[PDB]
């Protein structure tokens, strides 16, 4: 049936859907998998890493790159697409600083990224298919600790506490069982790592995840090796 | 349900070369074989009611397909005029072996029940039936190692150990796909599992299915695996199945939507709706690419064996194989041929050799040499510009 | 064409003659042979000459011979025709034009020639697979190979 | 530059080079063959069955037997009692394919127990009727009747419960609770067309439904409805069809139908009418100018996209269910099913597998776990692990991704 | 064809010929360069000079000596080798001064020793002055074999017509795997002594060599004790006598040689193997059986016999025992006894706590324990031997019939003087009953193991001198010809003295003795006369039983050593059982189970399966034990499975379910921990111990329902007796 309504992302199918839109949202899934939480004392992300072999350094399976001194950026979906995504966010966040002066709230800067990810193929911007990576900035902004999720067609939206990738839905339940609003960032990290553990395939061991803070406070924080063996 | 057939196989004599050890043995073959002939003919040539009994059975039984049996004497049968008669029964049957669909015995002229012939399986699969022990065993099967043992576990091992299974519940894989080129061992390795398994090995041949009278087809699959359940645990060898397997499509023809509707009882009898005895499935094809995923489904079909053209161990040993029974020449390295990366098959290694002998005869000779191994590559082999890449 | 004949008389001949020679070599006997060439050049000839110069059943299964309208018939002929021969061993089984009966398998269901596909299929199990051939030699000739299928 | 052996040379060959113990050698294989094919011959042929029975239970001097007998009926069924003539009823009789003969009633007690179409019996020469018979059971219509019970049940079919639900209403519910639709004012559908990806657990709702229920069940063997004999199929149809009104409540479980008719348009395809055919006869049934009772028909089907619309149109197949390649919870429950009787740890992540496994058909997670079994085995370790899970999975599903990050 | 250049030489041949004699021989001699030639066959010279051949043969005839006449005849023998021209001409043209081979081929090498083998067989032991000269021709062939890597084919003039030690004396060194293997089978595989000349020969290559751990399990097969002792004596490194000593008692420093021998650690070696893969569990029957998954004192043996089965020799009773009825005789406590199997620390505790007990079946029950745990492991402190010479001396059944096989089981194949004394005298035995004087017969021969003890003949000679007309054919008196076959085995025609002497008995019986004391005799190498002869006496047709019974356990036991034999004889043994009469079908069975014992083959399964649902319960009997047989100490698979099956069909049948269950207890027998498979040692040995366990297991299964549904059951003990472990 949809042999000439998904091969194209400007075709509506009889049910009013975007199969190009869905298949990108598919194609997040093949990801590796990211947990970004939200409290009162700042925003914590943990991400795995798939590394196949030695000899890949750890500095280019970049899933956790930083937005600004007030946030960071948790990728899954295609790397390309990513660097695309993360470069126009942080053009923006020094636009907007250059121009107003101010820290970009997080609400704005995923509002400016998504609105980059809505030109699919209208003709006056240039892509031609969806940006196939979903983001998750979490970030301070006078509201507080705030995390914004994108996905790819577009929609960005507030999460006390999300997961994506891979292990979206088989962690969101887990996210849900344990989150509860007064935690804090010590709480965030380790059940952001428990998670993590259930739901990777090696054995989690500080060399094969990512972690990251951005508090009220110091800057967004890419936590080192002694850090990471600390945590684990 | 009777019970394993097999085939008869005399025992191998181990040496190969020739060999007054191997004489020996096979002298042994033959003395116990001329013991075994002398037994029957001294026996056997050496050294009343029931025969008047069945004197009075009519001499030319006829055959008929029972149908509604009825009372305790007095049974329906049928006739191959598309007639049916409300016959009689005499006290010679066992009885309770008629039931519909049950190829009966009938008298010529009383037209009664006087047998059942629990014997009929058609003529077009008895013929496929395997008897002969083709002696193909896994020694002539140059590496492949992985392919046989994976093959090993589908079919051996859930009967020389049916423990390691029940031992954890599990249950053996039903069906083995080997696919691949053309010319990898996709068939020596049919032929090895009929040599070492003591169970009925099964011909197939997918051209065999496609029957002229419509609906014959898918009658004849059912044949086939009622015969392979009933005869044994056993195994069907379906090769080529790539003259069947083809994907369904729309159609408008009739043979088309006929071998479709033969793929369909295929199908059903791999995976129906009742269930599958101890019959393990081979099937053969030199593309899987082309075939439906109804059949390479992995309910029918739980194991799949590529063939890929033999790497240069594998291609090494090959030549072992193919050249161990030959007069050598010192000055000849079976290494000239392995080094290149030229597609070379086991059936292209096997007709090197063969072309290589006849190079030497053709010289007058009797042993290969280097020379001779160059050229029957060279005559032997059949048949990305350049600089697009590098 | 001394040298086609001389290797054609090689596969065919030397074996049903003297299958002594090869086996004492210890190579596997040759089973078939194949003839390239433009229209004019042998590749009938030869084998009418070998069916003259022959000591054992020659047939003949030349042209589309094989290819009949009724579904389940060409396959049955081709087994009918082995039947034959193996009955008459031995044998040399002439096909004529086998790009005919039997080319490149291409893809079916819609349109491919799915029954000529398969009468090919059918000759290919009966000149190499389980239960082989004893002394059955076949001849194939065709104007041009390159659709020739590689499995035959 | 070549030469053929000829004269002394190809003597030279085979006696220059050879072993003095060689021509003993071939001479007693092919003796040793000759010796095989001579007890071949002197022996290779069994009795048979015959089915000859064993003693204390025959006859003597059953020439009564073979003295009384030949009653050549079966082909008789009379089809026009001729007005009877008052006296004299003058029966008629059609023994098929033969003839229709005109007959009447020798030695029969009750000249009425004829009933105009009783299958009546008849004899060789002249066809007076002797004695009637029961109707008509096709050996075939019969054997389809499923009569053993699946060992399936409904908490084996996992990651279906939307696609359970909707076949257990329709199959059951009306059945067992018929208080509901009435009260409620909804004619329950008949009919449903089970489709989806090849390989999902459609056989298996069947096997289970089978399992489970209290009325006639009807697997429709495909290819016993495509025979020579043109009409055979639709008559086919027709006995299954008058079957199952016999029956209280019948469920029929066409299976494999893509074989039984798909399109209707002929171009070269007349020759394969006679399927269409029987397939027209299916739709007449299943729903026309004739209630058709409490029967409930669950097609299955891989493709429904070749099927003929008056087969698929929603008065003969009412709630097309389509099944779902499972999604991450259904293949968490197919994997724990089909792990339940394995010999695994205690501590294996089936849930990871699940996520491992992506659009994987639960045929191929019974595959996954049938392989770590394997791998375990092989490995020669009386409990197999995560870890043989994972090589399974390697193995199975997928059969590099540096952009997918 | 006929090349320019070829015919211009056949020319030159054809002036050769035609036409003042030395640049004759000179280039007609040269012209054998064809056959000099590397490579190269279909030598032109030859069969160029074809016509030829007649007028030089001719030529010959009429030559002299002289200039001419030396080197002609190396071309009238190369053309005769390829046609005509015998070893006359052969020899005449050696004479003639050309022996060295090197001017000439391998082929000519080949065919000259093929042409010195049909003249040897041509000729007798006449003229054997001819045989020196060729025996220095064999002398001077040979080397170039060894150059060649000719090996099999210098073997083959080795082994021509007789045996032969200078070859393989000089055949080098580091090169023998060859003339090892390759004649280690020729010798399996021999009909006559010529296999103990090939077996002597093997050893002296060997120790030529100084590496004969192979010559080791070659001792055994030479049936010569001194030669074991010569083999024994030079042992000049103490780590491979330890070696050797371990594998003698499996079949300087003098503290631990003897020790090692005696196998007094064997027990502690097996225990050790049974913590690796520890499987010690005091079971319970049903978990060999599966009951679950479907008194009387016939269950109670047949739990008693499985469970011994298992758990023999695991040192882990009364209680238990105590469930006798009538036939609850001394099974469970020699079960007891066997499951305490080479324990004696703990048995002389246990075996003297239940000795002190009540009536014969728990005192003859003890002996027996002594005996069977005594089995395998021997001590200058004598074990039992006081209690087995003191107790039990009256005439009496059950005491003594359970006391002789006790002695048996504590020192069978030793021929030790003292046991012999013990029993020989003993062996009068028309002063005690029938069954008693049959296990004194089967302890004596136990015992002799093949000794050809003169004593012990005779004893058995006296014994069955010793006639009853009505007792000999009854039953139970078949175990004097027993110990006369265990005390002559495999010694070849050296039992026509015997057999004579034993033509004096009455002709309805002694058909048994002859055949048996045959088969105990020649088996395991396998001679095809022999083999003849056993399915010859089969086959003539009586319209006795027993005889072509035991002819039929003969074909087995002799079919115990080619593999290709044994599957032969799976073969005749299948037409048999089909084309045999009910005694001949009850045979086969056991024949099957000695072909494969524990080394279940799924075709003797499938075959005795197909045969078990017999209307004979004897046949049904027999295949179900063959199961057992088949299947012991292996725990197979499916072969429980159904075996349950068949004790489902047969649920109410009460002596078919016993005896199914006992093919179960087989089925799990040891554990695999331990194997009836006779051949320990390359499966390359006849082994005398176990081999006469089998053969009075097999003998006395031969009859089911007189002696096993009887009063006596030690035939399962005796089974046990050659249980031997497989770790
Ligand atoms: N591993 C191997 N060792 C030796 N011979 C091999 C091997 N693999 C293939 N062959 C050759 O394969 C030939 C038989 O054909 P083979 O089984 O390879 O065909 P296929 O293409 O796999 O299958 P099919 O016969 O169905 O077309 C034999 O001559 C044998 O020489
Ligand atoms: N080398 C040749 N020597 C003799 N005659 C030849 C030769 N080549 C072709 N011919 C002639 O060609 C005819 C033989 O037909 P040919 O064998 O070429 O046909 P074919 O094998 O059936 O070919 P095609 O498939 O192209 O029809 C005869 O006229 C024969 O004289
Ligand atoms: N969702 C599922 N739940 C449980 N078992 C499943 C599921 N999907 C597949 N299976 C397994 O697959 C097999 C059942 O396959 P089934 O016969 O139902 O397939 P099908 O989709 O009808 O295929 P076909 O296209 O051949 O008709 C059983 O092994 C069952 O365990
Ligand atoms: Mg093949
Ligand atoms: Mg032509
Ligand atoms: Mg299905």
């Amino acid at each position: 049936t949809r042999s000439e309504y998904d091969r194209g992302v400007n075709t509506f199918s009889p049910e009013g859907r975007l199969f190009q839109v869905e298949y990108a949202i598919e194609a997040i899934k093949l990801g590796s998998t990211a947990i970004g939480i939200q409290t009162s004392e700042g925003v914590c992300l943990a991400v795995e890493k798939r590394i196949t072999s030695p000899l890949m350094e750890p500095s280019s399976i970049e899933k956790i790159v930083e937005i600004d001194a007030h946030i960071g950026c948790a990728m899954s979906g295609l790397i390309a697409d990513a660097k695309t995504l993360i470069d126009k966010a942080r053009v923006e966040t020094q636009n907007h600083w250059f121009t107003y002066n101010e820290t970009m709230t997080v609400e704005s800067v995923t509002q400016a990224v998504s609105n980059l990810a809505l030109q699919f193929g209208e003709e006056d911007a240039a892509m031609s298919r969806p940006f196939g990576v979903a983001l998750l900035f979490g970030g301070v902004d006078e509201k507080g600790p705030q995390l914004f999720h994108m996905d790819p067609s577009g929609t960005f939206v507030q999460c006390d506490a999300r997961a994506i990738g891979s292990a979206s839905e088989g962690a969101q339940s887990s996210l849900q069982e344990v989150y509860h609003k007064s935690m804090t960032l010590k709480e965030a990290i380790k059940s952001s790592l428990i998670i993590l553990k259930q739901v990777m395939e090696e054995k989690l061991n500080a060399t094969n995840i990512e972690l990251a803070t951005v508090q009220p406070g110091q800057n967004f924080h890419m936590f080192t090796k002694e850090e990471l063996e600390e945590v684990i | 349900t009777k019970g394993p057939d097999a085939a008869s196989k005399l025992p191998l004599v181990t040496p190969h070369t020739q060999c007054r050890l191997k004489l020996l043995k096979l002298e042994r073959i033959k003395d116990y074989l001329l013991m075994e002939e002398e037994f029957i003919r001294n026996q056997e040539q050496m050294k009343e009611e029931r025969s008047k009994v069945d004197d009075l059975r009519g001499t030319p039984m006829s055959v008929g397909t029972l149908e509604e049996i009825i009372d305790d004497n007095h049974a329906i049968v049928s006739t191959s005029v598309g007639s049916e008669h409300y016959v009689s029964i005499l006290s010679f049957v066992d009885k309770d072996l008629l039931e519909p669909g049950c190829s009966v015995l009938l008298n010529h002229k009383v037209h009664a029940v006087i047998g059942v012939l629990m014997d009929d399986t058609d003529p077009l699969v008895t013929v496929m039936k395997v008897e002969k022990a083709p002696q193909e065993t896994y020694a002539d099967i140059g590496g492949l190692d992985n392919q046989i043992q994976e093959i090993k576990e589908s079919v051996e091992l859930p009967l020389t150990h049916p423990e390691y299974y029940e031992e954890m519940g599990i249950k053996p894989p039903k069906g083995v796909i080997l696919y691949g080129p053309p010319g990898t061992g996709k068939t020596l390795l049919a032929k090895a599992v009929a040599n070492q398994t003591s169970a009925t090995f099964l011909r197939v041949v997918g051209s065999e299915l496609i029957q002229k009278y419509l609906g014959d087809g898918p009658k004849l699959v059912r044949e086939l695996f009622r015969v392979a359940e009933e005869h044994a645990p056993s195994i069907v060898f379906i090769d080529e199945i790539d003259a069947i397997g083809t994907k369904r499509y729309d159609s408008n023809s009739g043979g088309e939507r006929e071998i479709q509707r033969t793929m369909l009882e295929l199908l059903n009898q791999l995976d129906g709706f009742d269930s599958r005895g101890d019959v393990k499935v081979i099937m053969a094809t030199n593309r899987i690419e082309t075939l439906d995923p109804a059949l390479i489904r992995p309910g029918r079909i739980d194991r799949k064996i590529e063939f890929p053209l033999p790497d240069e161990k594998t291609k090494k040993r090959i030549f072992q194989i193919h050249t161990s029974r030959m007069t050598l020449a010192d000055d000849v390295t079976l290494d000239d041929l392995i080094m290149a990366k030229d597609d070379l098959s086991g059936a292209d290694i096997k007709a090197i050799c063969t072309e290589a002998g006849l190079m030497a005869l053709r010289e007058r000779r009797m042993k290969v040499t280097n020379e001779d191994f160059k050229k029957s590559k060279e005559n032997v082999l059949y048949k990305t510009p350049e600089g697009l890449y590098l | 064409l001394d040298k086609q004949i001389k290797e054609i008389k090689e596969v065919i001949e030397l074996p049903v003659k003297h299958p002594e020679l090869f086996e004492a070599l210890g190579i596997a006997q040759p089973k078939g042979v194949l003839l390239y060439g433009p229209p004019g050049t042998g590749k009938t000839l030869l084998a009418r000459a070998v069916a003259h110069h022959t000591d054992c059943t020659f047939i003949r299964v030349s042209g589309s011979e094989l290819v009949q309208k009724f579904i389940g018939e060409g396959a049955r002929m081709v087994r009918e025709l082995f039947v034959m021969a193996r009955e008459h061993a031995p044998s040399i089984i002439f096909m004529d034009e086998i790009d005919s009966i039997g080319s490149s398998r291409l893809e079916g269901g819609s349109g491919g020639d799915s029954e000529v596909q398969r009468t090919m299929l059918e000759l290919l199990n009966q000149l190499d697979g389980f239960e082989a051939t004893k002394n059955i030699k076949v001849i194939m000739a065709t104007n041009r190979i390159d659709i020739l299928d590689s499995a035959l | 530059p070549i030469r053929a052996l000829d004269e002394g040379d190809i003597a030279l060959l085979k006696t220059y080079g050879q072993s003095t113990y060689s021509r003993q050698i071939k001479q007693v294989e092919d003796d040793i063959q000759q010796l095989l094919k001579k007890i071949n011959e002197l022996t290779g042929i069994k009795e048979s069955d015959t089915g000859l029975a064993p003693p204390a239970l025959w006859d003597l001097a059953a020439d009564k037997q073979t003295l009384q007998s030949e009653q050549p009926l079966q082909v008789a069924r009379c089809t026009k009692i001729i007005n009877a003539d008052s006296e004299d009823p003058k029966y008629i009789i059609n023994v098929k394919q033969f003839a229709k003969f005109v007959v009447d009633l020798s030695d029969q007690v009750a000249p009425t127990d004829i009933e105009e179409g009783m299958r009546v019996g008849v004899d060789r020469n002249k066809y007076q009727i002797h004695i009637p018979l029961p109707p008509k059971i096709d050996p075939t219509v019969t054997m389809m009747q499923v009569e053993e019970k699946p060992d399936v049940t409904y908490s084996d079919v996992g990651g279906c419960k939307e696609q359970i639900e909707k076949l257990r209403e329709v199959v059951e519910t009306p059945l067992l609770h018929p208080e509901r639709f009435v009260n409620l004012g909804i004619e329950p559908p008949k009919g449903v067309l089970l489709f989806g990806p090849p390989g999902t657990g459609k056989t298996l709702c069947a096997r289970a439904v089978a399992n489970r229920t209290d009325a006639c069940f009807i697997r429709v063997i495909g290819s016993e409805l495509v025979q020579k004999y043109v009409g055979e199929g639709a008559r086919m149809v027709r006995e299954l069809f008058e079957m199952a009104r016999t029956k209280k409540a019948c469920l029929i479980f066409f299976d494999e139908i893509d074989a039984i008719g798909g399109a209707r348009f002929d171009d070269g395809a007349g020759g394969d009418n006679e399927v269409q055919r029987t397939m027209l006869e299916l739709i007449n049934q299943l729903d026309g100018f004739d209630p058709r009772g409490n029967i409930k028909v669950l097609m299955a089907t891989n493709r429904p996209d070749t099927l003929d619309p008056a087969l698929m149109r929603p008065g003969r197949l009412d709630r097309k269910i389509e099944f779902s390649l499972p999604d991450l919870e259904g293949r968490t429950h197919i994997f724990k099913i089909h792990a339940r009787s394995m010999s695994v740890e205690r501590d294996i992540r089936f849930e990871l597998l699940a996520r491992l496994c992506p659009n994987s058909t639960g045929a191929e997670i019974r595959s996954v776990c049938t392989e770590a079994g394997m791998f375990a085995i092989r490995a020669r370790r009386k409990i197999a692990t995560e870890k043989d899970f994972l090589e399974a999975v390697n193995k199975v599903i997928k059969s590099r991704y540096m952009t997918y990050n | 064809e006929l090349s320019e250049e070829d015919k211009q030489l056949q020319d030159e041949l054809e002036m050769l010929v035609e036409r003042l004699y030395r640049p004759a021989l000179e280039e007609l001699r040269r012209q054998i360069r064809s056959s000099t030639t590397s490579m190269t066959s279909v030598p032109k010279p030859l069969k160029f000079l074809r016509p030829h051949y007649g007028k030089l043969k001719e030529i010959y005839e009429n030559m002299a000596p002289g200039e001419n006449k030396r080197f002609a005849a190396d071309i009238i023998s190369v053309l005769a080798m390829t046609m005509s021209g015998e070893r006359e001409c052969l020899k005449y043209r050696l004479v003639g001064s050309q022996e060295e081979l090197a001017s000439w081929g391998h082929e000519y090498v080949r065919h000259l020793a093929g042409e010195v083998a049909k003249e040897w067989q041509e000729l007798d032991d006449a003229e054997k002055v001819q045989r020196e000269p060729l025996l220095t021709l064999v002398k001077e062939i040979v080397p170039y074999n060894m150059a060649h890597n000719a090996e099999h084919e210098a073997c083959d003039l080795l082994m021509e017509i007789e045996q032969v030690d200078m070859l393989e004396k000089d055949i080098d060194e580091n090169a023998y795997a060859k003339v090892c293997l390759y004649l280690t089978s020729c010798v399996n595989y021999v009909p006559e002594p010529e296999n103990s000349a090939l077996l002597r020969c093997a050893l002296g290559v060997f120790r030529k060599f100084s590496r004969f751990p192979e010559a080791l399990r070659l001792a055994l097969m030479l049936n010569d004790m001194e030669l074991v002792e010569d083999i024994f004596t030079s042992c000049k490194d103490v780590v491979v006598q330890k070696q050797m000593a371990f594998m003698l008692g499996r079949h300087e420093e003098y503290e631990d040689l003897t020790e090692i021998m005696s196998n007094v650690q064997l027990n502690s070696n097996f225990l050790a193997l049974a913590r690796e893969l520890d499987i010690m569990e005091p079971k319970v029957p049903d978990d060999i059986y599966k009951t679950h998954l479907e008194d009387s004192a016939r269950m109670n043996l047949a739990s008693s016999f499985v469970n011994g089965f298992v758990n023999a020799a695991f040192g882990q009773g009364n209680k238990w025992l105590y469930k006798n009825k009538d036939h609850g005789m001394l099974s469970a406590a020699a079960s007891l006894g066997m499951i305490l199997l080479w324990d004696v620390d703990g048995g002389l505790t246990q075996i003297d706590k239940y000795l002190y007990s009540s009536e014969d079946y728990i005192k003859s029950g003890a002996l027996l324990a002594c005996g069977i745990v005594n089995s395998g492991v021997r001590n200058e402190c004598d074990p039992a031997l006081a209690l087995l010479s003191d107790y039990v001396l009256h005439n009496s059944n059950t005491m003594r019939l359970g006391s002789i096989f006790g002695l048996g089981l504590a020192y069978a194949g030793s021929n030790r003087e003292d046991v012999l004394t013990l029993l020989l005298p003993v062996m009068g035995d028309s002063k005690s009953s029938m069954e008693v004087a049959g296990v004194t017969a089967l302890a004596c021969g136990m015992i002799a193991v093949g000794s050809c003890n003169g004593d012990v003949t005779s004893t058995i000679l006296q014994t069955i001198m010793e006639k009853s007309e009505t007792e000999l054919k009854d039953t139970y008196a078949r175990w004097l010809p027993l110990g006369l076959g265990l005390n002559h085995l495999g010694k070849g025609e050296a039992i026509e003295a015997i057999l004579a002497a034993l033509e004096v008995v009455s002709e309805p019986f002694r058909s048994f003795a002859n055949t048996l004391v045959d088969v105990c005799a020649y088996a395991g190498s396998g001679n095809v006369l022999k083999v003849q002869q056993l399915l010859h006496i089969c086959s003539e047709h009586f319209d006795m039983g027993a005889h072509q019974g035991v002819a039929v356990l003969g074909i087995a036991l002799i079919a115990m050593g080619e593999e290709i034999g044994a599957e032969m004889a799976l073969r005749t043994f299948g037409h048999l059982l089909r084309y045999g009469e009910p005694t001949l079908r009850r045979a086969v069975p056991l024949a099957l189970a000695l072909i494969s014992v524990s080394n279940p083959r799924l075709n003797i399964l499938d075959t005795l399966s197909k045969f078990s649902h017999d209307a004979d319960p004897e046949v049904s009997y027999n295949s179900i034990f063959a199961m057992g047989m088949v299947g012991s100490g292996t725990n197979n698979a499916r072969l429980a499975a159904m075996l349950r099956q068949l004790a489902q069909y047969h649920a109410k049948d009460p002596n078919n379910l016993f005896m199914v269950r006992l093919a179960q207890g087989l089925t799990h027998l040891g554990k695999g921990t331990l194997t009836l498979c006779p051949y320990h040692s390359d499966r390359q040995l006849m082994s005398q111990v176990a081999v006469a366990g089998l053969l009075t297991v097999l003998v006395s299964f031969l009859d089911v329902r007189n002696i096993i549904l009887g009063k006596s059951h030690y035939v399962l003990y005796g089974l046990v007796a050659a249980m031997q472990p497989r770790m």
